[PDB]
C-alpha cells in the first residue's frame, strides 16, 4: 500500500524509451524529463501507432 | 553519417585525436536505439 502516487505521462518516439530510466542522457533525458537517482517507481510504456 | 560502412568482418578501426566530444550535434540528426557505456556512467561523458 503506498501513501502517495503520481503519473506523469507523455508521448515520445519508440527508439526514446529507453531515455526514461534514471541515468540516462539524451534529447529527451536532458531536455524533456529527466528522471531523479532515487526514483523508486515503475516506468510504463507501450506502442500506440 | 557516412555513405558506406564496413562490413562485419573487416570492421575499420579508426582513431579520434584532438577534438571536443560533444553527442548534442546528433539530438535531431539520428536517432540511436542502443547507447550502452562500460566502465563510465553516460552522464559524465561530459565531464571527462
Ligand atoms: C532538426 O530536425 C527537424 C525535424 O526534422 C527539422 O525541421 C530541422 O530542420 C532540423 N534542424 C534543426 C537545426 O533544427
Ligand atoms: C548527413 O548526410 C546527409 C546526406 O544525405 C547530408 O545531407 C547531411 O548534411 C549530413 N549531415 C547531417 C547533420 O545530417
Amino acid at each position: 500500500c503506498f501513501t502517495n502516487v503520481y503519473a506523469d505521462s507523455f508521448v515520445i518516439t519508440g527508439d526514446e524509451v529507453r531515455q526514461i530510466a534514471p541515468g540516462q542522457t539524451g534529447k529527451i533525458a536532458d531536455y524533456n524529463y529527466k528522471l531523479p537517482d532515487d526514483f523508486t517507481g515503475c516506468v510504463i510504456a507501450w506502442n500506440s501507432k | 553519417n557516412a555513405t558506406t560502412f564496413a562490413s562485419v568482418y573487416a570492421w575499420n578501426r579508426k582513431r579520434i585525436s584532438n577534438c571536443v566530444a560533444d553527442y548534442s550535434v546528433l539530438y535531431n540528426s539520428t536517432s540511436f536505439s542502443t547507447f550502452k557505456c562500460y566502465g563510465v556512467s553516460p552522464t559524465k561523458l561530459n565531464d571527462l
